[PDB]
């Protein structure tokens, strides 16, 4: 006489499932391809357009000239 | 301060807070233990945040901070695709091996859990150092720690093994340094950006190429050098296990996107056949020795030797497939060997306080919860498709074939063999027979936490081999940049 | 089964070498043009992977070891579905 | 044709596919070169990918026909399967060569 | 109703399986036997469909395993021989 | 006959409840809470991977060849 | 006997016995002409003979986009 | 690679029928030898040469012997020397 | 004993107009028996 | 040419010298009131070990260029690889026969390799700054410098390479590389 | 007769005998979760299936009454003369 509930699990499968296909629509970029108020705040947070070149190459610069400086020291003549 | 500075200082502040919260509060361990595993969830959270704002087509460092205080010996933090997923595999990792642990260290509590968190800090520098030598700083660094760890931590045997992995990891290293200092001599730096422009000339790679290889090769490990790994993988503790397997095996891997393909491509192509010959006796010997292997956790731990051969063999096949699918066994081997090893030195060993395959039978009668994540594992450690593993055996495997096709021919064998040792470990198990009459008192099955910890294991291992590209977009492009060769139509335009 | 499903995936392996990719349209329109050789080692290694699901000499042992299952299972899996793979 | 979109100009090269006349101490021209012969090997490769997809309509189109109605495209991607390859910019980077030679 | 055929027998799985304490020996004997007969009507209405009118039947879903030359996706092809298997 | 559903999830034993080790805040909330919001997070991040770029330059100059239709001609 | 208590288990002694020689018998190893033959065989001969395999067909084919009347043969 | 149309025309009628032929008459052989002779397949059991047929075939070619003879018990002792020695 | 006894082909190969040379893939493709050698 | 027993005299006398001189040691450290004969007695297989094995090694080395005709460090290797067997052989154990030899071989020749700077070195004698900038940005190298030592294959396709193994597989199969086309209209 | 079995062993699939008293009202939840996924699949497919060739008017092809591809052509296809 014992009765079985449906338990946490079955509400995590059907509410995942459920939570995938409504986050999956409001996500879309809608019937014309135009990025949603959420789209263009990702775009715009990790923009960089030229932030990762422009201290890259001044890092690599520095580091080639203290290059330069150690084997104009290291080979000087005894 | 840079997010990538963040991720290195979080577990930091996480030992200073253990270290000194008796001096607010006789605290219980709980709470130590609690400090720590939070302090790896905000750790994940970071990575997480930059994954988000990472960029998958871009050829510059990204997340970098300029110094302009340039000293000796100066940190530098960077990131790219090659490296990105390793970082997201030690901040998944680090809290799962947390957990797995949470009961099995009775005593000394406070230095496991400083010791753990001082090796995410050391794991996660060494994918993120944009220097050769910083790469080996950090790969070194974790020897001592380790030592510590097995030591204070261990089972029965485990002075040899601290010693063996000591020794057997500083020898190699010791050879890759002299390589390493060569090349500093030559360029001036090791610094990522100016070292992969140089051409050393071909006699110098062949030499730079042994040293490089024989610290590699010590650390993959390949057969016949892996002795340090069936000690230090069985007598650690769990949490010490699951690092090692998952993340400190990947650092050789890692190590060659960095060290071998972009400044010894002539040796690399060179000596590919001596690679495949080594790495396709590791394919076939370890997996005859683990059939033979009677301990669960030393059979879980030989099995890891024969799938990164494949992953080595990926890495050396110079096709983009190859390489990529090297990442992915890397990654898919990290999410199999860490539950393999909490159902065999977190489940089977706590219950039973021994790891000898004679004394189990049958377990799928009394625990059913561990036998269905204990068998979907080891489908993922026989490559079976919609786990990761297939994914990443298979794309290793075409590269390796395609490069040389009598070493993928025998190193696909594997698909065979590894099955076979799989399922034979599985079926004595879980399966042949009723319950061992060994057991005298019964076994409860998975408690919560175990369930979790396999659960979200296994979870990753799925998902990855239904829709590989959440990793494979995001290594696409950076990955092109190690590849060796030209097309005769499509080269030096004009 | 695996011994034949190493077959097959080198069979797999080789039609992506020689082709770039494995969807079915793109094999068979191309199948006429490729080398004869070529032809040979695909079509022989699906033809031992063939050999291990459909119980052909060299790889049957398996199928007639699969009758310690219940009936049902003999019926739908071992004679009428999956040994026709 | 297709107008070039607004994220695909922010990661057009804005060099040329290749290494002659590159200064090598200049580190963005030569990351600029390197993203140039990456991003145009990728571009010939997803040609053959569209290609192959035209010919998979058109063998499921023609059926028995196939062999007849899709020769254009078949040898359009044999063409492209023949020639274009991920091959990286590192061996052109560290090798150059002259058509007079 | 041809994604119909593929997911319906997956779908009485897991609930046999995965949840046969909620149903039961009888609950789990009409989700399965159900959800493999409604399987087979769809399966002869799809044999006159594809085989009768010589109509095939492409199906893309999401890619599977995309690298460089290979592109593997979740997709299904029903043409004579799929709806005679 | 059958019998009724038995058995001891977590090996609870029917009497008792289910006691909390500690680690079930952080690993439910934290570990797993964050990645379901990067799951999320990662529906509405751009496109970066080289081939979305160089499907588009594909198709341009497939278009320019006598393969693909022009939407736009001229 | 290993910091947290474990179930009563019914240890056979013999299989225990057989699992301590597992573990020890790295202390008892000699050269003799059987064990000189064997690492010999498996540690030279196979090896050196798969590296002779891959040396001389390392380069042999390819078979990407190779038609009827083209080789596989490369060299 | 047609064969049809002289599978249709050009095969003798009397080797069309032959199975048949075969069948009506081995049944009534095999129907014969029990129930109504049942003494002689037992005269060919217990002569040697019988014995040895009868051996032979219900153990399957030998091959169950020697695949794992050769095969399952070489891999195993191949595990055996390199973990020993 | 079969390869002593097999009986000869008992009909001339049928022939195709062009050896449906264009419908099985042009010159580049295998095709159709067509006014060829005997057999 | 070089005369072998004529060298290998010499190297017997020098080891065998230092072989006599810790003979003398051993002697004179002896407890018991053995006498000054004991040199010959006792440690005399000291002193014949010695001049044993760098007799070998000098043997064995100069026989060595002679066969091979060359002066190079692989003579170094064979000597002490015959020198580290004679060590072993006093044993008379044979697996301490071939490693000894190994370890006596390997570490000779490497020294050899390398040019050990137990007595000098290789002065250079040149601009080490010109030696360290050249090395430094020969970033590119013809490309038939590459090839010369690579070669061609195993994804190195230069323009031109079809017209090669065109040239290549007609001269070895005596086939005319002929790919059929895909299309029937041409 | 039917086999004793421990009480204790928690299974998902049930354990040994299991069937609760609620299973009819279980099996009506599941196979209501059956069809809301079914039909969400038949709704996908109906909209992202690719056919070459359409069906004949007359002809007995019930997908017809769902599939877009066809929907489009036999609307577009009823505009005659
Ligand atoms: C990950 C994506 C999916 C991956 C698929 C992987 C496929 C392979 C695995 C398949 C095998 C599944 C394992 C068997 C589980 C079901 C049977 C069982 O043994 O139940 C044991 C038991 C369930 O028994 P129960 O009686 O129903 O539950 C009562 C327990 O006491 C439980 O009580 P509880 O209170 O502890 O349960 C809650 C627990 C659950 O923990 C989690 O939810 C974390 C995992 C996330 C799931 C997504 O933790 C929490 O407290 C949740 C708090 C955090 C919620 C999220 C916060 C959001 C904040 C941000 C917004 O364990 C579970 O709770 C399962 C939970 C997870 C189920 C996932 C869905 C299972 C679907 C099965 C088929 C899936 C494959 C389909 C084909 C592909
Ligand atoms: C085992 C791992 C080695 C560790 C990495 C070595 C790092 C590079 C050293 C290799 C080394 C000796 C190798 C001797 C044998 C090695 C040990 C033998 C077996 C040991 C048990 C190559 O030395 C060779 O270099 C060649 C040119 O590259 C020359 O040609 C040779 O004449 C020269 O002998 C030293 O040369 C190195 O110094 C620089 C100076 O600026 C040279 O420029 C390079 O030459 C560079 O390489
Ligand atoms: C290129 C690399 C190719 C290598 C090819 C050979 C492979 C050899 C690998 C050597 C590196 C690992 C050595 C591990 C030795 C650890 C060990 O023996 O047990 C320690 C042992 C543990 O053994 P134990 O735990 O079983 O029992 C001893 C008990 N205690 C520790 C209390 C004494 O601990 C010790 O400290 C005792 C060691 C005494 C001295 C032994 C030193 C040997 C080290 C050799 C290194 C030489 C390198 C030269 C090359
Ligand atoms: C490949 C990795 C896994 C990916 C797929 C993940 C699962 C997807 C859903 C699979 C179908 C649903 C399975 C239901 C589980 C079976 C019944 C059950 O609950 O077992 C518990 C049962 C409980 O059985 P019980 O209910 O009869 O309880 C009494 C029985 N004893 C005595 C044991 C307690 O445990 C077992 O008895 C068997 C243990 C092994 C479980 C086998 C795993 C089943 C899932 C196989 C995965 C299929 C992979 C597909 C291949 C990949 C494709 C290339
Ligand atoms: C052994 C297991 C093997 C598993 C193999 C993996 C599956 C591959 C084989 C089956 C393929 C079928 C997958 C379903 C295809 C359709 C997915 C779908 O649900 O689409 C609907 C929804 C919106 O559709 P949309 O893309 O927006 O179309 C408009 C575009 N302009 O799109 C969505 O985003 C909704 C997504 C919601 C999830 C999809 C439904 C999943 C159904 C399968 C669940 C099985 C597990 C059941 C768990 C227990 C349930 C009781
Ligand atoms: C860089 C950051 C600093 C490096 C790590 C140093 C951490 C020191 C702070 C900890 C201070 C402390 O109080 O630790 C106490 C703890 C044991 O003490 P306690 O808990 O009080 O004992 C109770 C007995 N019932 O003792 C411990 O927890 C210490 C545990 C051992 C330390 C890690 C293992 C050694 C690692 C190698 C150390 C040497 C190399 C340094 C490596 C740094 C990274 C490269
Ligand atoms: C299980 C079925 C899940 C529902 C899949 C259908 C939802 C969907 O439409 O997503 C498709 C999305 C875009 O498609 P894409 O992979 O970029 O390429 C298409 C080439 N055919 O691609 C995706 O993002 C699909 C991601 C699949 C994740 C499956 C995880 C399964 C977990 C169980
Ligand atoms: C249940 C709850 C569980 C936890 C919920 C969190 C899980 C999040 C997982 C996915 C994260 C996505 C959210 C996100 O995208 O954050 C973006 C955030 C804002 O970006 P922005 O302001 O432009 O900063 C640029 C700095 N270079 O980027 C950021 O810069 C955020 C900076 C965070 C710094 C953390 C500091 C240490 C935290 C301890
Ligand atoms: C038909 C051609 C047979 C040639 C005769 C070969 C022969 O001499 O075999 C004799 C053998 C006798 O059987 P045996 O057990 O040795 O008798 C014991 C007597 N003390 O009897 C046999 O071995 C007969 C072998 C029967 C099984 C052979 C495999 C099937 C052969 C198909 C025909
Ligand atoms: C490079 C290093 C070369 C090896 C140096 C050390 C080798 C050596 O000196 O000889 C020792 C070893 C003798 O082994 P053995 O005496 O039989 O072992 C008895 C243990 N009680 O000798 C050996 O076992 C080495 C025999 C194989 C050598 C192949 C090279
Ligand atoms: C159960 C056993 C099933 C076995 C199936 C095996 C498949 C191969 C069997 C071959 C049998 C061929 C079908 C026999 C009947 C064919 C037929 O013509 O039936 C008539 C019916 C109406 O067709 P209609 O074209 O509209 O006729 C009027 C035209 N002015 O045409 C029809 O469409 C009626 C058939 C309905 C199909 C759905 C049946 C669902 C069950």
């Amino acid at each position: 006489n014992v009765e079985e509930p449906l338990g946490a699990a079955f509400y995590i499968a059907v509410g995942g499932i459920a939570s995938s296909f409504v986050i999956y629509n409001i996500s879309r970029p809608g019937p014309n391809g135009e990025p949603s108020s959420l789209h263009k705040w990702f775009s715009k947070i990790s923009d960089y357009k030229d932030e990762w070149e422009t201290r890259n190459t001044l890092m690599a610069a520095a580091l080639e000239q203290a290059a330069h400086d150690k084997h104009l020291l290291l080979t000087a003549e005894r | 301060m840079s997010l990538l500075y963040v991720l290195l200082i979080i577990p930091i502040i996480g030992i200073f807070l253990i270290s000194t919260i008796d001096s607010f509060y006789f605290f219980n361990v709980s709470y130590y233990k609690k400090i720590a595993l939070i302090t790896t969830i905000l750790n994940l959270i970071v990575s997480l945040i930059i994954y988000i704002l990472f960029d998958f087509s871009n050829n510059q460092f990204q997340f970098i901070q300029e110094n302009l205080d340039l000293s000796f010996y100066d940190i530098y933090l960077g990131v790219d695709g090659v490296s990105i997923y390793f970082v997201l595999l030690t901040t998944i990792i680090m809290p799962i091996a947390l957990v797995s642990n949470w009961n099995s260290i009775t005593n000394n509590i406070k230095s496991y859990l400083i010791i753990m968190l001082l090796l995410e800090t050391l794991l996660l520098a060494v994918f993120l150092v944009l220097d050769v030598l910083l790469f080996y700083i950090f790969f070194e660094s974790i020897l001592p720690p380790l030592f510590i760890l097995i030591g204070l931590f261990g089972s029965s045997n485990k002075v040899r093994a601290s010693f063996y992995i000591f020794l057997y990891t500083l020898l190699g290293s010791l050879f890759l340094l002299l390589s390493i200092l060569t090349m500093s001599s030559i360029v001036g730096t090791t610094y990522f950006d100016v070292l992969l422009k140089s051409s050393f000339e071909y006699t110098t790679q062949l030499f730079l190429f042994f040293g490089i290889f024989i610290a590699f090769a010590v650390k993959t490990p390949v057969w016949g050098l892996n002795s340090w790994l069936l000690r230090a993988h069985v007598e650690s503790p769990l949490g010490g296990s699951i690092v090692l397997a998952a993340i400190v095996l990947k650092l050789s891997l890692y190590g060659v996107f960095r060290l071998i393909l972009p400044i010894l491509p002539q040796a690399s192509l060179n000596l590919t056949y001596i690679v495949y010959a080594i790495g396709a006796i590791t394919v076939l010997y370890a997996s005859f020795s683990t059939l033979r292997t009677v301990d669960v956790k030393e059979l879980i731990a030989y099995s890891s030797v024969a799938h990164a051969a494949i992953y080595l063999m990926g890495v050396f096949s110079n096709t983009i497939q190859g390489l990529e699918g090297a990442i992915l066994l890397g990654l898919a081997h990290g999410f199999v060997s860490s539950g393999l090893f909490i159902c065999a030195g977190g489940i089977l060993y706590d219950r039973t306080g021994t790891r000898l395959i004679y004394f189990f039978r049958g377990l799928t009668q009394i625990m059913p919860l561990f036998s269905l994540f204990f068998f979907i594992l080891c489908l993922g450690n026989a490559g079976t498709p919609l786990t990761l593993n297939f994914v990443g055996e298979f794309m290793s495997l075409y590269g390796t074939l395609e490069r040389l096709p009598i070493a993928g021919m025998l190193a696909s064998t594997s698909i065979i063999f590894s099955a076979a040792y799989s399922i034979y470990m599985y079926n004595r198990i879980a399966f042949g027979g009723s319950v061992s009459l060994y057991f005298i008192d019964c076994f409860r099955d998975l408690t919560k936490r175990e369930f979790f910890i396999l659960f979200t294991l296994v979870s990753f291992t799925v998902i990855l081999g239904i829709y590989p590209s959440f990793v494979l977009d995001g290594l696409h492009y950076n990955i092109s940049s190690v590849v060796y060769g030209i097309e005769p139509n499509a080269s030096y335009l004009t | 089964n695996r011994v034949g499903d190493c077959f097959l995936t080198v069979g797999m392996f080789a039609i992506l070498w020689s082709l770039g990719n494995l969807d079915y349209a793109t094999v068979f329109s191309l199948a006429p043009y490729i080398n004869s050789n070529v032809v040979i080692i695909i079509g022989i290694c699906l033809l031992i992977g063939a050999m291990a699901k459909s119980s052909q000499v060299g790889l049957h042992v398996w199928l007639p070891m699969a009758m310690e299952g219940p009936t049902p299972v003999s019926a739908l899996i071992h004679a009428a579905t999956m040994v026709t793979a | 044709p297709t107008p070039e979109s607004e994220a695909f100009l922010a990661k057009k090269p804005q060099v040329p596919p290749t290494f002659d006349g590159v200064d090598y101490e200049d580190n963005k021209r030569l990351k600029q070169a390197q993203d140039a012969i990456i991003r145009e090997q990728w571009v010939q490769v997803m040609m053959g990918r569209l290609v192959r997809e035209e010919l998979s309509k058109c063998y499921y189109r023609e059926g028995v026909n196939h062999l007849e109605k899709c020769g254009k495209l078949r040898e359009r991607y044999l063409q492209l399967l023949a020639n274009a390859k991920v091959k990286g910019y590192l061996f052109e980077q560290q090798n150059y060569w002259s058509k007079e030679n | 109703m041809y994604l119909s055929i593929i997911i319906l027998p997956l779908l009485g799985s897991v609930v046999s399986g995965f949840f046969g304490r909620k149903v039961g020996v009888s609950g789990a004997q009409l989700i399965t036997c159900s959800s493999v007969i409604i399987t087979t009507i769809l399966s002869i209405i799809a044999f006159f469909e594809v085989g009768f009118n010589n109509i095939p039947v492409t199906i893309n879903i999401f890619r599977w395993i995309d690298s460089e030359w290979f592109i593997i996706n979740w997709g299904f092809q029903y043409d004579s021989l799929t709806v005679s298997m | 006959q059958y019998d009724p559903p038995t058995g001891w999830l977590w090996g609870v034993r029917p009497g008792e409840k289910y006691q909390n080790e500690g680690w079930e805040g952080p690993f439910f909330y934290g570990f797993w809470g964050s990645l379901i919001v990067f799951a999320i997070a990662y529906a509405y991040k751009p496109d970066t991977s080289i081939q979305t770029w160089a499907l588009e330059e594909a198709r341009r100059r497939l278009e320019a060849e006598g393969i693909l239709e022009d939407p736009n001609p001229t | 006997m290993a910091g947290l208590q474990h179930y009563k288990i019914a240890m056979d002694p013999a299989l225990v016995r057989l699992g301590s020689m597992i573990s020890n018998r790295y202390k008892y190893f000699r050269w003799t002409k059987r064990t000189a033959l064997v690492s010999f065989m498996y540690v030279v001969v196979v090896p050196s003979t798969i590296g002779y395999l891959a040396y001389k067909t390392d380069g042999l084919w390819d078979l990407r986009a190779k038609r009827r009347g083209d080789l596989i043969s490369e060299r | 690679h047609e064969i049809m149309i002289d599978t249709e025309f050009a095969v003798p009628v009397l080797f069309k029928l032959l199975p048949f032929i075969f069948t009506i008459s081995f049944s009534v052989i095999a129907l014969t030898l029990s129930e109504l002779l049942s003494e002689l397949v037992i005269y060919f059991k217990f002569s040697r040469f019988g014995y040895n047929i009868f051996g032979f075939f219900n153990q399957r070619f030998l091959i169950e012997f020697f695949y794992n003879k050769y095969i399952t018990n070489l891999i195993l002792n191949l595990g055996g020397q390199i973990t020993k020695i | 004993v079969v390869k002593l006894t097999y009986p000869d082909r008992v009909s001339y190969p049928r022939e195709f107009e062009g050896g449906l040379e264009r419908e099985l893939g042009g010159a580049g493709a295998v095709r159709a028996f067509l006014c060829l050698d005997d057999e | 040419p070089k005369d072998a027993v004529h060298l290998g005299l010499k190297g017997a006398a020098v080891v065998g010298g230092i072989g006599l001189l810790f003979a003398a040691v051993r002697t004179s450290l002896a407890r018991k009131n053995v006498g000054p004969w004991a040199i010959f007695t006792r440690n005399g297989k000291l002193a014949a070990t010695f001049a044993a094995v760098g007799g070998a090694y000098d043997f064995t080395r100069a026989a060595a260029a002679n066969l091979r005709e060359k002066e190079d460090w692989v003579n170094n290797g064979i000597g002490g690889l015959f020198a580290g067997a004679t060590m072993g052989l006093t044993t008379g154990r044979i697996p301490r026969v071939l490693g000894f030899a190994a370890l006596t071989g390997v570490v000779l020749a490497t020294a050899e390799y390398a040019g050990s700077g137990l007595r000098g070195v290789f002065k250079r004698d040149v601009d080490e700054y010109e030696r360290k900038e050249f090395l430094r940005k020969n970033r590119r190298r013809p490309i038939e410098e590459t090839l010369a030592e690579i070669g061609e294959g195993r994804g190195i396709k230069p323009p031109g390479y079809y017209e090669r193994r065109a040239q290549r597989l007609k001269e070895k199969y005596g086939v005319d590389i002929n790919p059929v086309c895909a299309d029937p209209d041409q | 007769p039917k086999i004793p079995y421990p009480k204790h062993v928690w299974s998902p699939a049930g354990g040994w005998y299991a069937q609760p008293a609620n299973w009819k009202q279980n099996t009506a939840i599941f196979g209501l979760v059956i069809f809301g996924i079914t039909a969400m699949v038949w709704k996908y497919s109906a909209e992202h299936e690719v056919r070459h060739k359409m069906p004949e008017p007359d002809r007995f092809y019930p997908s017809r009454y769902w599939v877009k591809q066809i929907k489009d052509y036999e609307r577009a296809q009823k505009e005659k003369q």
